[PDB]
């Protein structure tokens, strides 16, 4: 029968990409920790066994038919077996849109600007231009920094995403798509049971939903940056129009988080760093770890195994051998967990080990899962569930319990305030940003938005949705959007906005079980088993399930609520309220200074 | 009488290469005097599980024929060799009868069957159209024929190899890492009783 043929060609392919899978992530990791020709090389050949298998089973896993299918997990497991992706094309228009996308990452990562005047002083975004967008101060060398990797990306990539729109639409119209913002959104999609069952077409929707009250905390936070930065910039902001493009302590103003030395609230009152008590108690990054993993262990969640402590780097090497700075957790296969990360003993490391092995628990605890449900519920549960790990290490009482913060430490209503604005502007001020852009690419997949007509579409969203103008017009000879990474490489980004809501519910739903009786932002779910096994009875699932039911069994609700998110910044919500009494709350749509 | 003529565990136990679990390799120990303080008494033999007889009595109770069955698997399929349990290795592999008299002894051997590029000399048995009678062995290579369609002998779709490989490597989670298996099966016959532990003055 079709079932059981299923069954026993799923146990035949499981050992196989295990052992494939395992090959390809120890040969990447050798690539990560060792950077050499002989190991890229390695990793190469690793990943193309590995896809070469992945499509060969998967061109015979199409072959079943799922409407005899009738247990769930077999019907899901070859669910996620017949995605094709991108092999779905001719080898012809295949090779044409890696080409395409090979040339835009080796575009944007030697992306170059260079200054007037000055033919010496040229500079790349990643060491040098990054620097000018967090710290510089001159509104006329932001004006150049902001202006000219525009010009100098979005005139060499408007071609490129020119075609690579319609490839990309050909690609997910070949595999029963509508567009490639539906193949984004097929992430999205959970089949399993009645009344857990999400559709594509629903999470527009529900995201414009979450939009809807979003958007008073978002005005209210606009504002006060608003006036804060005419504090800063005299003439050059309006107090009726929308902030410039320049100002938002980014490249792109996605994140706000470098605006806070021009937007503290309180600067008499210091911040909650513990860099220095670090310092004064001689930690090393070892007892990072091993803090995280007693927070990991206090909450009920498992130890870390000891292939993590003997094969995972914790430290630069300073042996010769050149690595990536950016912390990864990794899930090798066959019970393998490592983290990558060059960790200095300061606060921001701390809660990114906090973070990182949050990762590793979520990977850990979905190993009793077969291999093609070994996975997160969908993209954005498996950052939210370390996003909620780095929630909880930061608060005073985690701080306090564990020595880095004196026991008779007060906690004024000032310090959270301005802890919790310098969180809304990492937190709330990332949420337009990524609702407009990926509105933008959903309906320039779509064809909503006519080819023409990109630019002048876009630049109307940000002064609608974001409030945020362009300081100079651009013509649609630019491809603004392009200059971002995620967008020139490919990336969906919908669920760094599904992150940030889950993030907050799952935060709710471990405070009420862990029966905390204070505000939200203090919360702290160590010494708490009950909290951790109501995380661990998600964690385990994979998915395995719909995504609905892991967010029922987390939070007793079935779709995003941002209600959490509003109850994190209440304290902060109701101060911005007092402080917005007199000055205008939005922005106009034509351009004011 | 002082006792000589120690029963070969030494050979079984102490032995440079072990055997797959679908060709379990077995041995017959007759007529010698076993002791079974050695395994209790060192540290490195974890899993130390006996059914039907006390480990404490092992030296004092003594049987006709004793069978010393060694193989390999991983750390999580251990529970699996024990009377009334399901699994790949219980049903296709190395099957116990309800009513085993003996013990079952297994211990971590990453030094010994772990390699960076991988062992793929331990084999396990994944696909079988019966379950195993306890104590049978299969060491048929045949394609396993899952649907309509004959195989031939050529693999494909519907048409698995039923060998697949245990490709051990010293880098993996402890419930994957390889371990040592010694099942003692302990029989009396109608023959008398010759496998008899030490006695004292
Ligand atoms: C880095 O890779 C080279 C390539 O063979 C190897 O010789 C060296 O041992 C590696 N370094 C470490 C620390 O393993
Ligand atoms: C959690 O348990 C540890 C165990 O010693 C203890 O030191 C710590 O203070 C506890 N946390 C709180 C908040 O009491
Ligand atoms: C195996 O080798 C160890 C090494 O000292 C020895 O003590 C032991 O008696 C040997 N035999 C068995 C059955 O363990």
């Amino acid at each position: 029968l079709t079932e059981e043929n299923a069954k026993t060609f799923l146990n035949n392919f499981n050992q196989e990409a295990e052992d494939l899978s395992y090959q390809s992530s120890l040969a990447s990791w050798n690539y990560n920790t060792n950077i050499t020709e002989e190991n890229a090389q390695k990793m190469s050949e690793a990943a193309a066994k590995w896809s070469a298998f992945y499509e060969e089973q998967s061109k015979t896993a199409q072959s079943f038919s799922l409407q005899e299918i009738q247990t769930p997990i077999i019907k899901r497991q070859l669910q996620a077996l017949q995605q094709s992706g991108s092999s779905a094309l001719s080898a012809d228009k295949n090779k044409q849109l890696n080409t395409i996308l090979n040339t835009m990452s080796t575009i944007y990562s030697t992306g170059k600007v260079c200054n007037p005047k000055n033919p010496q002083e040229c500079l790349l975004l990643e060491p040098g231009l990054d620097e000018i967008m967090a710290t510089s101060t001159d509104y006329n060398s932001r004006l150049w920094a902001w202006e000219g990797w525009r010009a100098e990306v979005g005139k060499q990539l408007r071609p490129l995403y020119e075609e690579y729109v319609v490839l990309k639409n050909e690609m997910a119209r070949a595999n029963n798509y509508n567009d490639y913002g539906d193949y984004w959104r097929g992430d999205y999609e959970a089949e399993g049971a009645d009344g857990y069952n999400y559709n594509r077409n629903q999470l527009i929707e529900d995201v414009e939903r979450t939009f809807a009250e979003i958007k008073p905390l978002y005005e209210h936070l606009h504002a006060y940056v608003r006036r804060k930065l005419m504090d800063t910039y005299p003439s050059y902001i309006s107090p009726t129009g929308c902030l410039p493009a320049h100002l938002l302590g980014d490249m792109w103003g996605r994140f706000w988080t470098n605006l806070y030395p021009l937007t503290v609230p309180f600067a008499q009152k210091p911040n909650i760093d513990v860099t220095d008590a670090m310092m004064n108690q001689g930690w090393d990054a070892e007892r990072i770890f091993q803090e995280a993993e007693k927070f990991f262990v206090s909450v009920g969640l498992p130890h870390m195994t000891q292939g993590f402590w003997a094969n995972s780097m914790l430290t630069e090497p300073a042996d010769g051998r050149k690595v990536v700075c950016h912390p990864t957790a990794w899930d090798l296969g066959h019970g393998d967990f490592r983290i990558k990360m060059c960790t200095k003993v300061t606060m921001d490391n701390f809660l990114t080990a906090h973070h990182e092995m949050g990762h590793i628990q979520y990977d850990m605890a979905y190993a009793r899962q077969p291999f093609l449900l070994r996975n997160g519920a969908n993209e954005g549960f498996h950052e939210a569930v370390g996003e909620i790990m780095s929630l909880s290490a930061a608060t005073p009482k985690h701080l306090k319990s564990i020595g880095l913060l004196p026991s008779d430490f007060q906690e004024d209503s000032e310090t959270e305030i301005n802890f919790l604005l310098k969180q809304a502007l990492t937190i709330v001020g990332t949420l337009p940003f990524t609702y407009m852009l990926e509105k933008w690419r959903w309906m320039v997949f779509r064809g909503e938005i006519p080819k023409e007509q990109w630019m002048k579409k876009w630049w109307e969203m940000k002064r609608e949705i974001v409030g945020v103008v362009e300081p100079l017009p651009h013509d649609e000879t630019y491809c603004d959007p392009a200059s971002l990474f995620h967008v020139s490489n490919d990336y969906s980004f919908i669920r760094y906005y599904t992150r940030t809501i889950y993030q907050f519910q799952f935060q709710e739903a471990l405070c009420q079980a862990a029966k905390y009786n204070g505000s939200l932002h203090k919360c702290d779910i160590s010494n708490s088993t009950e909290a951790g096994q109501k995380l661990l009875k998600m964690l385990s699932l994979g998915n395995s399930e719909p995504w609905t039911k892991a967010l029922e069994n987390v939070v007793g609700a079935r779709n995003m609520d941002v209600k959490p998110l509003l109850n994190y910044f209440q304290p902060l919500f109701d101060w911005l309220k007092e402080q917005n009494r007199n000055s205008f709350v939005g922005w106009n749509t034509e351009w004011s200074p | 009488p002082n006792i000589t003529n120690l029963c070969p565990f030494d050979e079984v136990f102490n032995a440079t290469r072990f055997a797959s679990v679908y060709a379990w390799n077995r041995k017959r120990i007759s007529n010698c005097v076993a002791d079974y303080s050695v395994l209790y008494n060192l540290a490195p033999f974890f899993t130390f599980k006996c059914y039907g007889v006390s480990p404490t009595k092992l030296n004092d109770l003594c049987f006709t024929n004793v069978y010393a069955d060694s193989f390999v698997i991983r750390g999580d399929e251990v529970r699996q060799i024990a009377p009334g349990q399901t699994g790949n290795i219980a049903d296709y592999n190395y099957k116990l009868p309800d009513d085993f008299t003996g013990c079952v002894i297994a211990w971590n051997s990453n030094k010994l069957d772990s390699k960076v590029s991988g062992n793929y000399n331990y084999l396990y048995r994944l696909f079988r159209k019966s379950n195993l009678k306890p104590f049978e062995r299969d060491i048929s290579t045949e394609i396993y024929q899952a649907g309509n369609k004959p195989c031939n002998g050529v693999a494909g779709f519907n048409c698995y190899f039923p060998l697949r490989s245990y490709s051990f490597r010293p880098t993996y989670g402890v419930g994957h890492q390889p371990y040592r298996v010694v099942v003692l099966s302990f029989e009396l016959l109608h023959a008398p009783a010759t496998v008899c532990g030490p006695k004292k003055s």
